């Protein structure tokens, strides 16, 4: 979508699997706030948005 | 409340202990104030700071 009418989607009730990312593309930006990339596979999150 | 001093003594100390246990959970800056979380959720350059 263009940025003026962004597109958001609601995650839940699923096993989210991080590792999937990577293999998309080199990836100009990746960063993360408040928690980091690697230890992204190993927590439980309340409501994940995208 | 004829032993007001013994007892004053007694309460300074209670007080004492007691706040110094509550503020383990003030947060002073950090994402979080239990060490665990803290060193779970973030790598170690981050979590140093």
């Amino acid at each position: 979508a263009s940025v003026y009418a962004w597109n958001r989607k609601r995650i839940s009730n699923c096993v989210a699997d991080y590792s999937v990312l990577y293999n998309f593309a080199p990836f100009f930006a990746f960063k993360c706030y408040g928690v980091s990339p690697t230890k992204l596979n190993d927590l439980c999150f309340t409501n994940v948005y995208a | 409340s004829a032993l007001g001093k013994l007892q004053d003594v007694v309460n300074h100390n209670a007080q004492a202990l007691n706040t110094l246990v509550k503020q383990l959970s003030s947060k002073f800056g950090a994402i979080s104030s239990v060490l665990n979380d803290i060193l779970s959720r973030l790598d170690p350059p981050e979590a140093e700071v």
